[PDB]
């Protein structure tokens, strides 16, 4: 089993400032993971697949980068619509592991 | 009124049958298997040692 | 079958021909060597 | 899209349930279907996953030997037939599709997620 | 000294490590086709489960190992990966472990002694793809062309009614 | 098998390179032929020319 | 006066598009080397007796 290790648990921002959410695993995994979002009260949507590869219809402000086990996920301009939780998930080997969650609120 | 092909009609083309190459599966063929030709000594030290 | 009325045209539209295309110089033939060989192996 | 769960309850430990997920807007005989549980106040932890046709099938070694996930095509239903409930399966189940990238591939990923419904283990 | 089996002992080596190996399915078959060693494998659409390899636990890791250093080495900048990697056992005895890509744009196997076979099969299929895919292109120029001519000989019958039929007529 | 493709790849092109001669020499000469055929019926010849 | 190209043209030939057939190499390849293939037995004789 591949843990995912995802810091910081629990981070404030202010609407139009940039984000930095780090995802580590416990091995290289070269760029297999995905990234979600869940807003309170609705069911998560994928974000970026593969590390890099924006979901259709994503702003393009946000975007994934990171190389073997470590990965993060970046928002240059933060949007009321973007405070909620934030998972990382891998697929290089199996079971599928999701990470620990960050959860961005207002501050 | 009568029917486009009541009327006797002759081909103005120079037909040219083209008859593409069929597809070939090759399946693997050995005159000798390895394992063949290392039955083929009367005598293995390995079989006769053990 | 669909029938068609043509009115008369006039200088408005015009259309021309293409010149004949300069045409692909012949696939140049191998420059081979005749010469006599041994092959040599381990 | 729309995804839809029925089957959710109350069950007593070491019993079976069995849960179904609709669907509608997609080509459910061309994309893979992947199950996701949410413990109470906990993370998200993949349960199977079932191909496009359902040739091949792959389970978490937490579920492994005791659920069962199948599929109809025809009805384009979703089913996972679970036995042998413990304790620690109380948790939200949502079905979810793979992301759709090549023909026949899984991607193990998810891109259209359901509502859920609870499963609590509880005697 | 003493080490664990399962871990120490294969009965799969990894032979080639190939960068592009293109997957089609025709026939009832994929055929895995490397334009770089020039090789042609055909399996059964089935992935071959790995855990029934006697013994092959180190075919997940070499497979693996092989797969993210070519990734990350001519793949990283242009391509992605599309899911896990999928085993297939091909036509001969040969275990070829898949990884698909997309573009931004308990048994032994028995390996038969000469490759030799799947040698001729790309070659064949190198030589009689494109000559059909120019023996189709000629039929069709041909089949527009002749259609070209009858505004021709439409107009040619006019002037010498005789001569253009008794060509056309025999 | 080098032997083999190139002794098929070698011929098969210079037939493929001849036809193409062919066919463009071909095509240049039928223009002398639409050229006056096109004063017979402009009608007929514009429409299978302009599409 | 004007150009030629001032006014539309109508390609009056019917294009024929020829791909020769590119170059191949092949590269030496085997399944088992004749040094891989006398290393498969369990024992050798000359190295045993040497
Ligand atoms: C031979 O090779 C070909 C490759 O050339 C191979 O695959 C065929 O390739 C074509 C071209 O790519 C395929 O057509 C595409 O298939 C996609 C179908 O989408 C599925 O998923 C949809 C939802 O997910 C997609 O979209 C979301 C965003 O909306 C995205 O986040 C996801 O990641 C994912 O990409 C789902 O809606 C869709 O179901 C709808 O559509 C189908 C019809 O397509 C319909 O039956 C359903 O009822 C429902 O309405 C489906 O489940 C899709 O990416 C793509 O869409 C683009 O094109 C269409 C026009 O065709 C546009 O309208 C649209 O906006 C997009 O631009 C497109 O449809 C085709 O499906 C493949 N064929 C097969 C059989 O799989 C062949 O398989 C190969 N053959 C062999 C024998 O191997
Ligand atoms: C691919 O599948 C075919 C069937 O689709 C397999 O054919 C079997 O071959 C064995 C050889 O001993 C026969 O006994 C079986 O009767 C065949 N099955 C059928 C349904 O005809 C074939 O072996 C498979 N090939 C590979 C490489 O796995
Ligand atoms: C094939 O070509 C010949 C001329 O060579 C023609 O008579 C025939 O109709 C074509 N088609 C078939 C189906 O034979
Ligand atoms: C892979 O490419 C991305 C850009 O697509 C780049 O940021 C990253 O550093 C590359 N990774 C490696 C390991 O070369
Ligand atoms: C190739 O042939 C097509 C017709 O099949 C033609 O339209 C095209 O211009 C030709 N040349 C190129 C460079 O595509």
């Amino acid at each position: 089993v591949i843990w995912m290790t995802q810091s910081p648990p629990s981070l404030s921002a202010s609407i139009g400032d940039t984000v930095t959410i780090t995802c580590r695993a416990s091995q290289g995994i070269s760029n297999s993971i995905a990234w979600y979002q869940r807003r309170p009260g609705k069911a998560p949507e994928l974000l970026v697949y593969a590390a890099y590869r924006l979901q259709s219809g994503v702003p393009s402000r946000l975007s994934g980068s990171g190389s073997g086990a470590e990965y993060t996920l970046t928002i240059k301009n933060m949007q009321p619509e973007d405070f909620a939780t934030y998972y990382c998930q891998q697929y290089y080997d199996n079971p599928l592991t999701f990470g620990g969650g960050t959860k961005v609120e207002i501050k | 009124q009568l029917s486009r092909a009541d009327i006797t009609t002759v081909s103005t083309f120079i037909d040219l049958n083209i008859t593409m190459l069929e597809d070939h599966e090759f399946v693997p063929l050995e005159v000798y298997t390895r394992h063949e030709i290392k039955d083929s000594g009367l005598l293995d030290y390995t079989e006769v040692q053990r | 079958a669909n029938f068609y009325v043509c009115p008369p045209p006039t200088g408005a539209t015009v259309v021309q021909f293409e010149q004949p295309r300069r045409c692909p110089t012949r696939p140049e033939g191998q420059n081979y060597t005749e010469g006599i060989a041994v092959v040599f192996k381990e | 899209v729309q995804l839809v769960e029925t089957g959710g309850g109350v069950v007593r430990p070491g019993r079976s349930l069995r849960l179904s997920c609709t669907t509608s807007g997609f080509s459910f005989s061309g994309s893979a279907m992947h199950w996701v549980r949410q413990a109470p106040g906990k993370g998200l932890e993949w349960v199977a996953v079932i191909s496009h046709d359902g040739n091949i099938i792959q389970y978490h070694d937490s579920v492994k030997g005791r659920f069962t996930i199948s599929r109809d095509n025809s009805k384009n239903v979703l089913l996972l037939q679970m036995n042998s409930l413990r304790v620690d399966d109380t948790a939200m189940y949502y079905c979810a599709r793979d992301v759709w990238l090549l023909p026949a591939t899984i991607s193990y990923a998810f891109d259209f997620w359901g509502q859920g419904t609870m499963v609590t283990v509880s005697s | 000294d003493w080490v664990p089996k399962r871990p120490s002992v294969c009965t799969m080596t990894k032979w080639q490590e190939v960068d592009e190996m293109l997957r089609s399915e025709y026939g009832g078959s994929f055929r895995f086709s490397s334009d770089a060693i020039s090789t042609t494998f055909t399996t059964n659409l089935t992935e071959y489960p790995l855990s029934r390899v006697d013994l092959g636990d180190c075919i997940g890791k070499d497979a693996r190992d092989a797969m993210d250093r070519i990734f990350a080495r001519r793949y990283n900048a242009t391509h992605i990966k599309v899911g896990q990697p999928q085993y297939y056992l091909a036509n001969g005895g040969f275990l070829i472990a898949y990884q698909p890509l997309l573009s931004n744009t308990v048994e032994r196997i028995k390996t038969t002694s000469s490759i030799e076979f799947a040698r001729l099969q790309f070659t064949y299929n190198h030589i009689q793809r494109p000559v059909n895919d120019m023996l189709g292109r000629v039929a069709i120029a041909w089949c527009e062309e002749q259609n070209h001519e009858l505004t021709l000989w439409n107009e040619a019958r006019k002037l010498n009614p005789n001569a253009i039929a008794s060509v056309t007529v025999g």
